[PDB]
This record gives C-alpha cells, sequence and structure tokens, in this order.
C-alpha cells in the first residue's frame, strides 16, 4: 500500500508466538486502527461487525452492557490460556473504552456461523462428515487439559449451539464465544467458574441444567453439558446432508414442540418431564453414514450424563466413518 | 507529572520532543509494580510504533514520551487512571494497577 513502511507486520506476523492473541499493549493499537465495515451478527450479546486493519479482515464484538461479563471471561481466558487450535476461533485482541465500549476481536471468517450455512446449502457425505468431526476435535481440545509450560486447564465451553460454530472457507469448522467458559486443572483440582450471570442457550440445555440437578462443583458435569449440546448440533447438521436424493430442511433442535426464543419451563417440560429428544428421520437408516451418525447421537442425550460419551470419543469415532 | 513519573535512565539529544501526529518508535518492556513482565517489544526484537495525539496507547505512556527526547531511555511509572484504570485488561493488568515501562525512544517519523 501506500501507507506501508519498512517494518509493518500482517497480524499472522504479530500473532507469531504469553496468551492467545497479539502482545498486550498491541492489542490496544491494532484495535483502534480497525475502520469497521459491516454488520455480520446481532444478538442480546450485542454485535459482530466485519472490519478490516491493514487491508486485513477481521470480526469485531461489540458487547452489549447487559453482556460485560461475557467479554471479561472471555478476554481472560485467551489472555491467560494458549488457546491455538484448527477448530477453535482465533483470538486477536482485546480492548476497551471508556459510556464504554468493550471489544473483542478475532479471525474473520466470511463463511459465516454454521446456523446460517446449513440455511444456506445442502450437504454430502464428506461436507458433513468434514463439520462435525472438525466440531469433535475442537471439542476435545477445549476439554482435555495440556500438562507443562505448553499446555492448558481444561475447559468446558457452556454455550455450544449451530450460532457460535463458524464455518471456514476450507470447509472445516470452529468453535466460538468462549464468554460461559469454565475451567479446570487436576494439579490443583481448581475449578473457575468465573462470575457471569449469563446461562446457557435454553434451546441446547441438557436435562440436568433444566431441572437443576446439575452439580455446579464438578467440572465433569460442565463437559457432559457440551456433550449433550453437541448431539443437538450433530442432529442440526445430519437433517442437512443429502441421501437417496431427500434431504430435511434446516430446522432448530425441538423446533415442533417449543417456541421461539423458549423459556426454562418450555424447555424443562419437554425435556425433562415428557423425557423428549429430536426425531431421528426414517430416511437415515438407508444411509450408512447418517445411519452412525444416529447411533451417535443417542449416545450425547442419555439421561444420566454418566453415560454420556467423551468428546475425544466422538473424535475417534467420526473419525472412522466414511 | 500527572499521572506517570519519568526516571531517564539514558540521556536523548535533548532538543527532538515528539509533536502531535508524529509517529513515535520506540522499544518497550511492561511490568506490574512487582517487577512481573507482562510484554516487552525488546523480547521479539521488533519496535512498537504509535501516532502522538491518536490515543492509540494508554494515556500515561503518551504523556512520557511525549516528555521524552529522540534517543532518551526513560523509566515511566503511571498511575491506574492513566493506565488500565479500575477494569485494568482481564488476564493480563489487574484493577487499579500501577505500571513500570522502560522506554526507547528510538526514532520519530
Ligand atoms: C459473513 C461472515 N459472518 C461472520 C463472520 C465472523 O468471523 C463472525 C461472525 C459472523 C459472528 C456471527 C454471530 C454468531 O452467530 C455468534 O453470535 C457469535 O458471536 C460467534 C462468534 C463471535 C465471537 C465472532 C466475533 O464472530 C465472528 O467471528
Amino acid at each position: 500500500s501506500m501507507t506501508t513502511n519498512v517494518g509493518d507486520s500482517t497480524l499472522a506476523d504479530l500473532l507469531d508466538h504469553s496468551g492467545s492473541g497479539l502482545p498486550f499493549l498491541v492489542q490496544r493499537t491494532v484495535a483502534r486502527q480497525i475502520t469497521l465495515l459491516e454488520c455480520v451478527g446481532k444478538g442480546r450479546y450485542g454485535e459482530v461487525w466485519r472490519g478490516s486493519w491493514q487491508g486485513e479482515n477481521v470480526a469485531v464484538k461489540i458487547f452489549s452492557s447487559r453482556d460485560e461479563k461475557s467479554w471479561f471471561r472471555e478476554t481472560e481466558l485467551y489472555n491467560t490460556v494458549m488457546l491455538r487450535h484448527e477448530n477453535i476461533l482465533g483470538f486477536i485482541a482485546s480492548d476497551m473504552t471508556s459510556s464504554t465500549q468493550l471489544w473483542l476481536i478475532t479471525h474473520y471468517h466470511e463463511m459465516g456461523s454454521l446456523y446460517d450455512y446449513l440455511q444456506l446449502t445442502t450437504l454430502d457425505t464428506v461436507s458433513c462428515l468434514r463439520i462435525v468431526l472438525s466440531i469433535a476435535s475442537g471439542l476435545a481440545h477445549l476439554h482435555i487439559e495440556i500438562f507443562g509450560t505448553q499446555g492448558k486447564p481444561a475447559i468446558a465451553h457452556r454455550d455450544l449451539k449451530s450460532k457460535n460454530i463458524l464455518v471456514k472457507k476450507n470447509g472445516q469448522c470452529c468453535i466460538a464465544d468462549l464468554g460461559l467458559a469454565v475451567m479446570h486443572s487436576q494439579s490443583t483440582n481448581q475449578l473457575d467458574v468465573g462470575n457471569n450471570p449469563r446461562v446457557g442457550t435454553k434451546r441446547y440445555m441438557a436435562p440436568e441444567v433444566l431441572d437443576e440437578t446439575i452439580q455446579v462443583d464438578c467440572f465433569d458435569s460442565y463437559k457432559r453439558v457440551d456433550i449433550w449440546a453437541f448431539g443437538l448440533v450433530l442432529w442440526e447438521v445430519a437433517r442437512r446432508m443429502v441421501s437417496n436424493g431427500i434431504v430435511e430442511d434446516y430446522k432448530p433442535p425441538f423446533y415442533d414442540v417449543v417456541p421461539n426464543d423458549p423459556s426454562f419451563e418450555d424447555m424443562r417440560k419437554v425435556v425433562c418431564v415428557d423425557q423428549q429428544r429430536p426425531n431421528i428421520p426414517n430416511r437415515w437408516f438407508s444411509d450408512p453414514t447418517l445411519t452412525s451418525l444416529a447411533k451417535l447421537m443417542k449416545e450425547c442425550w442419555y439421561q444420566n450424563p454418566s453415560a454420556r460419551l467423551t468428546a475425544l470419543r466422538i473424535k475417534k469415532t467420526l473419525t472412522k466413518i466414511d | 507529572s500527572m499521572g506517570v513519573q519519568v526516571e531517564t535512565i539514558s540521556p536523548g539529544d535533548g532538543r527532538t520532543f515528539p509533536k502531535r501526529g508524529q509517529t513515535c518508535v520506540v522499544h518497550y518492556t511492561g511490568m506490574l509494580e512487582d517487577g512481573k513482565k507482562f510484554d516487552s517489544s525488546r523480547d521479539r526484537n521488533k519496535p512498537f510504533k504509535f501516532m502522538l495525539g491518536k490515543q492509540e496507547v494508554i494515556r500515561g505512556w503518551e504523556e512520557g514520551v511525549a516528555q521524552m527526547s529522540v534517543g532518551q531511555r526513560a523509566k515511566l511509572t503511571i498511575s491506574p487512571d492513566y493506565a488500565y484504570g479500575a477494569t485494568g485488561h482481564p488476564g493480563i493488568i489487574p484493577p487499579h494497577a500501577t505500571l513500570v515501562f522502560d522506554v526507547e525512544l528510538l526514532k520519530l517519523e
């Protein structure tokens, strides 16, 4: 560019080797050099904007005043844990300005959210398996503690859903939004649940969350809540894979029994009182891939959380499917 | 001065001070008040640039560098309201932190 000077770095160079993103002091300067361009998300959390920095695309989440504790938690996690993985959204920077604006800056994924993607296209066996395997890989990476200096605590997400998964250009996905995450280390048995009053998306809440039997001081319990939600995402995706010229329309989990923006009670009645689960379309049982995915979904949806499989076992199972 | 104490480690040219709109090229090491280093351009061997007056850096860092001449190295002790204030920067800078920066003003552009 005409404004380029010898010594200028790209974002990749600035990210090249404490914390997941840019060097701390570089975070404010880059944030305050971004030009906002297009709104790509809006919700109760605030807004997400495509922006540009030195000719590179970035995504900028601008938090609502009601969700400031998610900004705090997510910034704290990415700054204290080296969280770089192909299937976890790449953090770049966090910044605040004095009301106050709170920004979280991440990699920009032009293909958008999985929720929107499933409404814009159908899938085949290659693209379906790639999506669900990549989500399992990201989730297993979160859940597994890595020891040593280049390690990471175990992490449970607590708000996994298709809107919190982004599609990359290569057709794999990455898991986003760590504002509700909880951390655990076996070295100390310390559980870090944070201070965020936010709760998970109601439609995706596991039975033990809806009936308040979840053991809130047990890290394992939060992993099993993620597994339930992953099973729902697996169902959403599988519906959009064509087999024998047939495909289901995109629908969110429990579309047929709860309204939009369901209440706690709406979900508790469906999931806990009535013990309902998403229906498996009959056409899946004529397809070996969808038959395998249906078996996997069911193993995420046991009422007894101890019966559910691990993220790693899901990943291994999906790696063996063709 | 207000919000930032400047202790000279080695002198600049005594004549060339940053003006509004100039780009300051610096090396820095940032530490908490207990000596814990949290960031250093020296460790990655890559000078850091910011434009004076653009509020691209915390107020104390900017107003400290504004008092330095080219070539000067100085220790800047920055009060919290001239740094990251009551919020801090989650996971890095605690609330109400006084910061210590070792800064060298390499050149102006
Ligand atoms: C056309 C490209 N559309 C796009 C491209 C993107 O890169 C993003 C987003 C959209 C965000 C969408 C909102 C999303 O559904 C959810 O609410 C959420 O907040 C998930 C991720 C956040 C943390 C990051 C900042 O979002 C993106 O990175």
